[PDB]
């Protein structure tokens, strides 16, 4: 704040502190601190020139010292930060982006006896965790998926069309007619029977003359809206119809769960209170539509082998287009090995975990040519199912859904090399500005094509009908525990009780499309190489995609 | 009939009442009552397309017309009842939080730094956006031409010139108006009141 | 006139031989033992202290009354497996 | 209020008899008590010890020395505090229950007047302990005195399964005594059944691998062998510790042991 | 500890119990300790980590190597022939020994603390009996058994897994 | 679950001895397994089985007429069966053999119990036994 006096004359604070404490104690603000005092004289003592008698030079400084601590929060004592803050006040005479991994997503409980999410604080800061702090407990287990149950309960039954009701399971336990609509998870009992079951009881399900609505999958491990009558002869729920449960757009969703910051870049929110914002919203909307179409971020064919020959040949060629005009961001996905990598008992050969790490040395060296690349553009990296620490379990089968990012001991020169450089989890959020984005990579159409349900009784269909199941049923995972296990305190990562804005969701099984959903938009890239011919799309925030190809 | 409903609603404004009436110290608001509320919202858009539906049977000439005055009345004053309900109910909470907002020396609540007298979630999202351009009035008054009295400061009257003083809660040492204070716990002072009053009030200190 | 305390004395002693006891009534035997025969080794503690005119309990006086209680509970079996239940509980009275 | 303590027929509950042959107590009276508890020894070796510990704790005077401290700090109140707790709350508050309590309890004297009517037609005698309406009316109050220890004016569904978890701990499990084996004339056939389906699962099955409650079901009923009652039998060879093990959310039947 | 351990050795007779206990107490007298004392117990000082199955392959041979009792000279070769192992492979054994408890304890049963059963519902509070739900693998062995790793990983020079154990 | 089985049951009997303990040493006790010997659903096909257990004896055969081939392939079948890299790997194999070596394990065990001995120790490669005799020099027939 201004320069070119005399010099800075060394005053004593005491001399100093009468001004501070008028202008702070008194009137608004409190706690000048001795060392925060102290700090406070070397910067007014920069300017000391002719003054503690001038006019209004003192008090606009402490004028503009306490207008950062209106606008940041920091506390009541001033410690030696107090040059820190006059650091900002001098900053103030792209960003905001992230990228959220599943571990340092923020957890949010929901009460259903309060309609409301409550904040949970995670162990990570505060447990010390120095030998086992990942580890959940057992109550976690226990409401898995009561959690998922009163999520979608609550969005049925705040549905226009719905005010027959939703009947809990027990209540049937004397009729012996009528009808009623009953929500809950559908499975099969230890005696083998098709079955529902609700936080309340369970009742056996009879699917002989069950006419199902058209239009999306029914597998086991999901909840399901459904019609009939009960028979009490024996304990019987004859179907007569069968549905799925409604989708809710975010903009409508956001505004019953208020203005909750989940993936919160605008602060952070702890167990005294949490954090809502609103105004900065439509500036924001504005910034994105503010001719930044130059914005171009790249997510590559997924499945892309670093140790077949030509899969590198041809990432070389791309790369070589890319480094013309480098990508905002480029999203590097799939699993970067051909073969599982366990524990290779045989050591004759080279063994497999070198082999991964000499796999991610050829990177560096087809990365190093292209140096505008290196220089402004940030690498996304997703892992795959034949990656290191899962494949030594699973030997290439897909287990857990919350996959933890590739270790940095077998990668450690591509940082250097690269200048922007982040490894993420199989399901992740990108937070751009005023947009979510959420990657994962699984087969899904093959697992629903494989376990349907089978009632008793052009290709693109088949992708409409999975995007319809994977955003009505709110969860990416849509699956007992039995099929895919799931991480117990991480399970917040995997449900989408608000839509995403976008959507990247990889299917090998599945073909390329581009659809549109109550609020949403989901593409399909797959299949890095096809046909001898290697593609790769582009996606821009303004809501237009591209399509490069490269034999 | 209609209206029994609402009743309830205001009977527990009643109880909030008594906890405001009988309270030594600040109190926190109970859990709001949207559900209730919620519950006279769609009693009352029921009595609403009741009065449309006989908005088109009266106006297709099958009653007559003294006939229905008589509903045409009674939905009026149903809804009527309803609204004054609901009214009655939010201006007794408004009230009782434009009260804490002026016992804490204005500030921003929640915000920042709070004395833990109330719970973020009791508070509707309507009331915690009032709370906050209420502040922010009681801020901006607090600059005006009133600078020199503190309009939110103390309301007891000033009657003892040097006071004894006991910390509750541990502290560095705080510069004040020529001279330092150390606030080592449990530790007495003898000094002015005037330097103390603002401590006294954030909880740092004890006794008077 | 005297009324002897139990201050100082081995729990773990105590607590063994009523487990043992315990143990062996159910797998082999027809005499109840209940929580109510844990406190008639300290009453007959107290008694030999009494004997003596002490007002301290000793370890001699809680060793006494342990060899007492595990005698009137063997001699009480079968003679089928009388002769293996004494040498099992033959470590504990080592005096 | 009446608060009785009574000992069984000779002495002890003797689990190897039927349950109306150790208890003397008429239908008539057993119907007035709101709730029962029949209490057995285990013989466990950790509860021995530290019930040792602690009956050793209160005759060396060890047991004073610390409860005075927790007294004093948060974890318990003197017997005049809590006198005057108990005739401020019954002289002050009467809650009432909400329309969601009737429901859920309505749903649960169903469920448990259900199950007594399998436990009479396979025991093939009548149930000792009875289960009427005053076993609801039970509930019903001890609803509404969870209610009252907080002064609240309304009783929800939170002391509901409370009170329903007490009920389930008290009455229901001196009712369902679940006898192993009384050789009466109920499962009198399946006194030689049973030995012939453990043999006939113990030649099928060796030592390792698995099997499933569909398969051992549909096969081995094909064959016109099915009793109804083999729910039990099942869980009677897991009690031998060797024969099965159940696994998997109960789907997988696991060979033990011998 | 020296007393302690020398009575141990001798303890193990089965036929003269009363003598040794006899001596163990004298002994005992001599410190202030009584002979019941529970500071007075015999405990293995050693825990064990147990890599099953690993392979010699110029000699064939199946053998179970474990990491914390076993000797040196002896971890890092095979027994039949005295030819050396490779280390990064008895690294990567330990971290799928590892990963595979971590799965093991992920995908664990449920049982009442009473009625010692299997949970069978995907949604309940507790049993039928009133009681709870507790785990068939407590997460006090798992942590234990994470703790030993991390001891393993730094008395012999492991840094792939003590790699692994950060990444958790 | 059957993935995750790699352990094997011992004997660990402890005390001291007076009288002569043997030290043997077990070895092709897998290949012995494999010789020797609906609704099951965790079980490998029997046919398949059999075709290895002749495979077997063939090799056996041929190797004891002098043919180093048989017995190097005879040697590298216990190697073969529990690599995951060998192609035509099945975990259900590996845990049928080790589920038999484990019943076979247990069966000399109490083929030893048959004559008076005790059984101290055995873990695939070294079984303890004690023996009836006082002195070393009185049990050569034995
Ligand atoms: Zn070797
Ligand atoms: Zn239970």
């Amino acid at each position: 704040f201004g320069s070119g006096n005399v010099l800075p004359v060394k005053i004593q604070p005491p001399l100093l502190r009468p001004l501070a404490y008028r202008v702070l104690s008194r009137k608004y603000g409190l706690s000048i601190k001795s060392d925060g005092l102290s700090a406070l004289a070397e910067f007014v003592g920069t300017n000391i020139g002719a003054n503690w008698r001038q006019g209004p030079a003192t008090i606009k400084f402490l004028e503009q010292f306490a207008a950062v601590w209106k606008q940041q929060e920091r506390g009541l004592f001033i410690d030696q930060s107090g040059v820190k803050e006059v650091i900002q006040e001098m900053k103030e005479r792209r960003d905001y982006f992230k990228v959220i991994n599943a571990s340092q997503q923020q957890r949010f409980s929901y009460n259903p006896h309060k309609m409301q999410f409550i904040f949970v604080p995670n162990k990570k800061q505060n447990g010390l965790g120095g030998i086992a702090g990942f580890l959940p407990d057992i109550e976690d287990k226990v409401q898995m998926f009561l959690t998922r149950y009163y999520l979608t309960n609550d969005r049925v039954m705040r549905n226009e069309n719905f005010q027959m009701s939703i009947t809990p399971i027990k209540n049937l336990l004397g009729r012996d007619a009528q009808n009623f609509l009953l929500l809950g998870l559908l499975n099969k009992n230890f005696k083998g029977n098709w079955s529902l079951e609700d936080p309340s009881g369970s009742v056996e399900i009879d699917i002989s003359q069950t006419i199902p609505t058209q239009g999306h999958y029914y597998v086991p491990g999901c909840m399901v809206l459904v019609e009939g009558i009960y028979y009490s002869v024996g304990n019987k729920f004859h179907v007569t119809s069968m549905t799925l449960p409604p989708g809710e757009r975010r903009e409508i969703t956001l505004e019953t769960i208020g203005n909750l910051d989940l993936l919160g870049i605008h602060g952070i929110s702890n167990n005294n209170f949490i954090a809502r914002l609103d105004k900065d919203l439509k500036i924001r909307l504005h910034l994105l539509e503010k001719e930044l179409t130059d914005h171009k971020f790249v997510i590559l064919g997924a499945n892309l082998f670093l140790d077949d020959l030509k899969i590198m040949t041809a990432l070389s060629k791309i790369l070589q287009k890319l480094n013309d005009d480098p990508p905002t961001l480029l999203i590097w996905q799939g699993s970067f090995t051909s073969v599982p990598v366990f524990a290779s008992m045989s050591s004759r050969n080279i063994s497999s975990s070198t082999q991964f790490k000499n796999n991610f040395d050829a990177l560096a060296t087809l990365l190093s040519r292209f140096d505008n690349l290196t220089e402004n553009t940030t690498m996304i990296f997703i892992p795959g199912p034949n990656d290191l620490w899962g494949s030594m379990v699973s030997l290439g089968a897909s287990g857990t859904l919350p996959q933890d990012p590739i270790p940095s001991a077998f990668t450690k020169k591509i940082n250097k090399v690269c200048k922007n450089v982040v490894w993420s989890s199989n399901p992740t959020r990108i937070a751009y500005l005023s947009q979510e984005i959420v990657i994962f990579r699984d087969d899904l159409s093959g697992r629903f094509k494989r376990h349907r349900l089978e009632f008793p009784f052009q290709k693109v269909q088949e992708t409409r009908k999975l995007v319809k199941t994977i955003l009505d049923q709110g969860h990416l995972s849509p699956f007992l525990d039995s099929l895919r296990p799931i991480s117990w305190d991480l399970d917040h990562t995997l449900t989408l009780c608000p839509i995403p804005s976008t959507m990247v969701l990889c299917d090998t099984t599945s073909a390329q499309f581009d659809l549109t959903y109550n609020g949403c938009k989901v593409i399909n890239p797959g299949s890095f190489i096809h046909n001898r011919r290697a593609r790769y799309m582009e996606y821009v925030p303004s809501s237009k995609k591209t399509i490069q190809e490269e034999i | 009939m209609y209206g029994d409903l609402g009743n309830k609603l205001v009977l527990e404004a009643k109880r909030t009442k008594q906890l405001y009436a009988r309270s030594n110290q600040d109190v926190n608001l109970p859990m709001y009552h949207e559900d209730i509320i919620r519950n006279i919202l769609k009693e009352v858009s029921n009595l609403r397309k009741n009065t449309e539906y006989l908005k088109e049977q009266q106006q297709l000439g099958m009653l007559d017309d003294k006939v229905a005055k008589c509903q045409y009345f009674v939905t009026l004053l149903c809804m009527e009842r309803n609204k004054r309900c609901l009214l009655a109910y939010q201006r007794l909470r408004t009230d009782i939080l434009d009260s804490m907002a002026w016992n804490n020396n204005g500030l921003d609540l929640m915000s920042s730094i709070t004395f833990s007298q109330q719970d973020t979630n009791n508070l509707s999202h309507q009331e915690q956006e009032y709370l906050k351009e209420y502040c922010d009035l009681i801020t901006d008054l607090k600059s005006g031409d009133l600078v020199d009295i503190d309009l939110s400061g103390s309301l007891v009257p000033p009657s003892d010139v040097f006071i004894d003083v006991r910390v509750l809660k541990d502290a560095g040492e705080i510069q004040t108006e020529y001279g330092v204070f150390n606030l080592i716990k449990d530790s007495q002072f003898f000094v002015r009141q005037s330097d103390v009053e603002r401590l006294i009030q954030q909880g740092y200190l004890q006794k008077i | 006139k005297i009324y002897p305390k139990l201050h100082q004395m081995d729990m773990d002693k105590v607590s063994r031989v009523y487990a043992d006891l315990r143990r062996e009534s159910i797998s082999t035997g027809s005499f109840p033992i209940t929580v109510r025969h844990l406190e008639s080794i300290l009453r007959i503690a107290e008694s030999f202290a009494k004997m003596r005119l002490s007002e301290f309990v000793s370890s001699y006086d809680l060793d006494r009354a342990i060899k007492v209680v595990v005698d009137s509970f063997v001699d009480a079996q079968k003679v089928s497996v009388r002769r293996q239940l004494r040498r099992s509980f033959a470590i504990y009275t080592l005096g | 209020s009446v608060l009785a303590a009574a000992n069984p027929i000779y002495g002890r509950y003797d689990d190897l008899k039927s349950p109306g042959d150790n208890i003397d107590f008429q239908t008539t009276i057993l119907s007035r008590f709101d709730m029962i508890f029949i209490v057995k020894d285990d013989h466990n070796e950790e509860r021995d010890i530290s019930i040792a510990n602690h009956v050793i704790n209160i005759h060396t005077g060890n047991a004073n020395a610390m409860q005075n401290q927790q007294e004093e700090n948060g974890s318990e109140i003197s017997i005049e505090k809590m006198k005057r707790y108990i005739t401020y709350c019954r002289l002050k508050c009467a809650p009432r229950l909400s329309p969601q309590a009737a429901e859920k309890l309505s749903s649960n004297f169903v469920t448990i007047r259900k199950q007594l009517l399998i436990n009479e037609l396979e025991s093939t005698e009548r149930s000792s302990i009875p289960i009427t309406i005053r076993q609801l009316e039970a509930i019903i109050r001890i609803t509404e005195s969870l209610a009252k220890l907080e002064l609240s004016p309304i009783a929800q569904e939170r002391h509901v399964d409370e009170a329903i978890r007490l009920f389930q701990a008290s009455t229901m499990d001196a009712a369902s005594q679940d006898p192993i084996g009384g050789l009466n004339q109920a499962s009198g056939t399946s006194l030689s059944e049973i030995r012939r389906f453990e043999q006939e699962l113990k030649r099928r099955l060796p030592i390792g691998w698995s099997t499933s409650y569909q398969t051992l079901r549909r096969e081995f009923v094909d064959t016109h062998r099915f009793s109804q009652l083999a729910l039990d039998k099942a869980l009677y060879a897991l009690e031998k510790h060797e024969t099965i093990q159940l696994r998997h959310q109960g789907q997988n039947i696991y060979r033990s042991g011998v | 500890e020296l007393v302690k351990s020398l009575c141990h050795v001798m303890l193990l007779s089965k036929s003269t119990i009363l003598e040794i206990r006899t001596l163990r107490k004298e002994l005992l007298k001599i410190f202030e300790l009584r002979e019941f004392a529970k500071v007075a117990e015999f405990k293995d000082p050693s825990l064990s980590l147990v890599v099953p199955d690993f392979l010699c392959e110029y000699c064939f041979f199946i053998s179970d190597i474990d990491f914390c009792k076993a000797a040196p000279e002896s971890i890092f070769s095979c027994v039949r022939c005295h030819k050396a192992f490779n280390q990064v492979l008895l690294q990567e054994h330990l971290i799928q020994k590892l990963r595979s408890d971590i799965e093991s304890y992920l995908i664990q049963d449920l049982r009442c603390s009473r009625c010692h059963k299997v949970k069978r519902d995907y949604m309940s509070a507790h049993c039928p009996c009133a009681g709870a739900w507790e785990g068939t693998l407590p997460r006090e062995s798992i942590v234990q058994k994470l703790n030993v790793f991390k001891q393993v990983a730094k008395y012999y020079g492991f840094d792939i897994l003590l790699s692994c154990i950060a990444d958790l | 679950w059957i993935m995750n089985d790699s352990e094997f049951p011992k004997i660990n009997n402890s005390g001291v001895y007076d009288n002569v303990v043997l030290d043997v040493g077990v070895d092709n006790l897998t290949v012995n397994t494999i010789l020797t010997s609906e609704f099951v659903h965790d079980a490998f096909s029997n046919d398949a089985l059999n075709v290895l257990r002749g495979m077997l004896k063939e090799w056996w055969d041929e190797a004891l007429k002098e043919n180093s081939t048989a017995d190097l392939l005879v040697n590298s079948l216990a190697s073969w069966v529990q690599n995951p890299n060998a192609k035509l790997f099945d975990g259900l194999l590996r845990y049928h053999v080790h589920n038999l070596t484990k019943k076979a394990l247990l069966q000399l065990v109490n083929e030893f119990s048959a004559l008076g001995s005790t059984i101290v120790y055995a873990d695939r490669n070294q079984i303890l036994i004690k023996t009836n005799k006082y002195s070393p020099e009185n049990c050569y027939a034995y």
